């Protein structure tokens, strides 16, 4: 089906506690495959998925150089942003950047992404045309002008349409037994009396990959959006994810409720009920 | 400017007393990224807990998974203790095997 | 594979 590659950079200043930390992690879909941390005893790009290990020393050296250079550049950028906002040298600040490429089920480039945030607020983003910028404010307008002057968009576009897709396609082939395998959720409904006249029905989805899933409750075939407690999808630690949806129902009315489950790994969408 | 963590405490595999498993504390939706997370057994901090590499969601909030090997039993109580700049005091969330 | 160092443009 569809696939993406993303790198996520986080650069965090910490005045009085050394120079800003730079961390980079790389993902294919919901699978992390590399990390780099400037605070590590000996900072180097390290593998985080078995299928990347087969890459040669040149790969690791090249990546490590890129991230070491980025460490320095992001420190400059933090200094620069502090200035753009007239901020004190006393506070900690964070730049985040995410970029990468999306492929459709045919392996074609669907779109590219390059987005940044400052202190968790959108700062600047490469537009879907991979040619123009959206700046959030007059500070980001300075970065925009700087990047417009240095032809940054053209460089990001070439990567996103080229290297990004080429390496994503390589990784997808090298890791095809996991990356191109959808594990369906194992699903069940639990029942927990809350009082004499109400009970919680909880619909569980366990052991699925990728993370994308839809879990809903219906009452008489109508969605219970407002009355459903839906927890955030959470990692199990073995690559898979877990989720549940719960509804409080009148005692005796349990069979009017249906849990509906959609996920890529399923031969067909599931309808479950509580089974006493 | 700041976002408080969501916290879930749960096991990797369905909990079966006397059977080794993994205890997970997933903290998410927080900003900035500095966060303190302990896993507790009967109120006592577990030593040697590992965690994932720092990453973030589409809304720029951070998430981390803290985990350790554990063998659930009938009596033993497990919890996750979280402190963040957004919290006055650490937040304790108990492990509940139905959650 | 990440985006090449290129010219490194700082923000």
């Amino acid at each position: 089906g569809s696939h993406s590659m993303r790198y996520f950079y986080t650069a965090m200043s910490r005045p009085g506690r050394g120079e800003p930390r730079f961390i980079a992690v790389g993902y294919v879909d919901d699978t992390q495959f590399v990390r780099f941390d400037s605070d590590a005893a000996s900072p180097r790009t390290e593998p985080r998925a078995p299928w990347i290990e087969q890459e040669g020393p040149e790969y690791w050296d090249r990546n490590t150089q890129i991230f070491k250079t980025n460490t320095q550049t992001y420190r400059e950028s933090l200094r620069n942003l502090r200035g753009y906002y007239n901020q004190s040298e006393a506070g900690s600040h964070i730049i985040q950047r995410m970029y990468g490429c999306d492929l459709g089920p045919d392996g074609r480039l669907l779109r590219g992404h390059d987005q940044s945030a400052y202190d968790g607020k959108d700062y600047i983003a490469l537009n879907e045309d991979l040619s123009s910028w959206t700046a959030a404010d007059t500070a980001a307008q300075i970065t925009q002008r700087k990047w417009e002057a240095a032809r940054v968009a053209e460089q990001r576009r070439a990567y996103l349409e080229g290297l990004c897709v080429e390496w994503l396609r390589r990784y997808l082939e090298n890791g095809k037994e996991t990356l191109q395998r959808a594990d369906p959720p194992k699903t069940h409904v639990t029942h927990h009396p809350v009082s004499d006249h109400e009970a919680t029905l909880r619909c569980w989805a366990l052991g699925f990959y990728p993370a994308e899933i839809t879990l809903t409750w219906q009452r008489d075939g109508e969605d219970q959006t407002q009355d459903t407690e839906l927890v955030e999808t959470r990692p199990a630690g073995d690559r898979t994810f877990q989720k549940w949806a719960a509804v409080v129902v009148p005692s005796g009315e349990e069979q009017r409720y249906t849990c509906h489950v959609q996920h890529e790994g399923l031969p067909k969408p599931l309808t479950l009920r509580w089974e006493p | 400017i700041q976002r408080t963590p969501k916290i879930q405490v749960y096991s990797r595999h369905p909990a079966e007393n006397g059977k080794s498993n993994f205890l997970n504390c997933y903290v998410s939706g927080f900003h900035p990224s500095d966060i303190e997370v302990d896993l507790l057994k009967n109120g006592e901090r577990i030593e040697k807990v590992e965690h994932s590499d720092l990453s973030f969601s589409k809304d720029w909030s951070f998430y981390l998974l803290y985990y350790t090997e554990f063998t659930p039993t009938e009596k033993d109580e497990y919890a996750c203790r979280v402190n963040h700049v957004t919290l006055s005091q650490p937040k304790i969330v108990k492990w509940d095997r139905d959650m | 594979e990440p985006l090449p160092q290129g010219q490194l443009t700082a923000y």
